[PDB]
This record gives C-alpha cells, structure tokens and sequence, in this order.
C-alpha cells in the first residue's frame, strides 16, 4: 500500500561511531536534549584538538554531539572513556 | 654516596623515580594514555659517589637523595627495580631543583 | 644563588621570561600571532648557584636577577611554572645585558 | 689489579660475565630465543690494573673483581676465553653496581 510519511526536522544517513554512547536501554539509541553541536570539516585526530570542546560541554553540564569528516582513533578513545566513567555525556 | 633498593649507581649517576602520570585535567576533564607524554618531574632516590674526573678528590654530588627535581627530556636511562621503571641521570643533566 | 617559585636552576643555568608579544606596530596598525615568532628581549628571575667547572670555588653568574637580557635565537628549554612558560638558558649563551 | 683465566686487561677495561638467558617468563609461561636481546646484568671477573690517563699515579678501577654490575645497551668487545664469550667494557662505561 502507499504510506504517508512525514518527517519532523533534519536527518541523515550516518550513525554514531562508537556503540558506547547508547544511553538509552532501548532500542541501541543515544537521545539527549539540550546538547551542544560541534562541525569539523576535516578530521578530530589528536586529543589536542578535541579537548577544548569537551571542556566546554562538561562545564556548562550539556551533552554534546561531533560531527566531524571522522573521529579518529585516539580522540575517540578519550570520548569512549569520558562517556564509559563518570559519564560525560557525548556521541560522535 | 647513597644507595637504593640493592643499586648503586658510579660515578656521577644519579636514579630517579618520575612523578605521577597526570591522567585528569585540572577542571574536570580526564586524559589517556598515548599523548601525555613523559613527565618530567621527578625525585632522586640513588646517588653517586662522587666525580671521578675531579682532581684528586671526588666532587660529590649536588642533588641529595629525597628531591624533586626538573629533568631533562632525551638524556637518561632505564633502569628496572622491584618491576618499577627507575631513570638513571647524569649530574649534569638535572635542570632545576624544586626547593619549598 | 638565587631561587624563583618553588625552582631553582643548577651550576650555571639562568630561568627568565620573555617579555612581551608586540601585539601592534608603533604607528597605527596591528598584527596577528602567527607572525612575531619568540621576542628575545627577556627579564631574569632565577640564578644558578654557579659554574661546577670553575676549579676549587665556583664561579657565580653573572647576570643577576632582575635584568634585561638579549636572548641568544636557539639555545633554550622550556619549564611550566604556575601555567606560565618561563625558559631556562645557561649563563654562558646570554648574549647582552640591558643596562640602564 | 687482579686477573682472570690467563687474561688481564689493560689500564682501564674491566672483564664480565652476562648472567643468566631468562628462558622463561617469572609467572609460567616460556620464552625463544630470538627474542629476550642480550642481558645488561653481569659479573665484573676480571680488572685491569689502572687508569693510565691519571697524572703520574694510577687511578685504579673502581668495581672490584667479584661484583654484579648493570652494562650499557652498546659498547663492548666480545673475548672467547674456554670457549665462553665473557665481554670487555671500559671502567667508566659501566652504569651502576648493584650492591647488596
């Protein structure tokens, strides 16, 4: 049959990279409100680069979304485990 | 000179312990392990005799045992007591002292 | 030999500070940051004891605390103290002394 | 200075013997052996008599025959003496002494 669907808001094909960021317990989602939006054009490689905005996002206690060309390997390790202890809340 | 645990370094040496890993930031913000490098602060825990090369007598050495001191980053070798990675010096080499 | 913040530099090293950035130019214009490299104009804080080379007594420094130095281009170690970079040079490769 | 098996070295070098492979691992495991390198601890057995360099009197070594010391990575001769490869290093090369 034909279907009517009507989406609310922006979206696109990509999900997050690490499942680790699901905080949901639910159907593998990572759900936040209020959060803070960062855009890269090119890579996050370094934990250099990455820092500053987790310092902002745990400062003003809102979650934070990355949305970047990729999270590379050694940044993502520190958003894996910020998110896994105490629980800074972030998704890439 | 004084000794560690079974070592003695000769001559000028001095081993030394580096200090802690710095694994959170100061606000509240938390570190791994690739970057963060090697610190360079660290205490002396062995020392040598004294100079060798000093005429006649020895010229011991400057920095006593139970000090915090400045390293330098490329100079040192590593020297391994009880499984603990100790950093063997030369007297020279130390920067600065952190007297307080 | 004289200390600085809980630092004190070994035998013959000088810890100083750089002056300031030169931000803007003496007319009217202004500049960025990736210009302007490292000023060489830098104040003293700290003083080694003195020279261990000098036979019997040591040969204190001579540029004493609270001077104005031309730096040399390249022979220099960085140290962090208080979260403000401060380096650390040794007595022979100052090149002048601003006095006045 | 003091001998070895028909061996005596000259004015400053001092003979050892690398202690043992390390086949096996300390829990329980066990080991090849491409692996494991060469081992930095050893056994002085031999002393030459002492160092020629020192102005009119000899300056003798300082480890004494009998001694477990901790070689460098690097310098060293390799001397078959009934066929086991003892190595020959130099006085002030040697690192520390591990007294006890």
């Amino acid at each position: 049959n034909d279907e009517l669907e009507i989406i609310e808001g922006m979206k696109f094909d990509r999900g997050y990279i690490s499942p680790y960021f699901i905080n949901t317990s639910k159907g593998q989602k990572c759900e936040f409100q209020d959060a803070y939006v960062l855009l890269s054009e090119k890579k996050i490689s370094s934990i250099q680069s990455i820092v500053p905005a987790l310092e902002i996002a745990n400062a003003h206690r809102k979650p934070l979304v990355i949305i970047a060309e990729d999270v590379d390997g050694e940044a993502l390790s520190t958003l894996v485990l910020n998110r896994l202890k105490v629980g800074l809340q972030v998704v890439a | 000179g004084q000794a560690f645990r079974k070592f003695l370094p000769l001559f000028d040496r001095v081993l030394v312990e580096r200090s802690a890993a710095e694994t959170v930031t100061k606000g509240g913000i938390m570190l791994p392990e690739k970057s963060q490098g090697k610190v360079l602060q660290a205490t002396v825990v062995a020392v040598g005799s004294g100079s060798k090369g000093k005429g006649g007598e020895i010229q011991p050495v400057s920095v006593k045992v139970g000090d915090k001191v400045l390293l330098p980053e490329y100079g040192g070798t590593k020297v391994v007591l009880d499984d603990k990675d100790y950093f063997l010096f030369r007297d020279g080499d130390i920067l600065g002292k952190y007297v307080d």
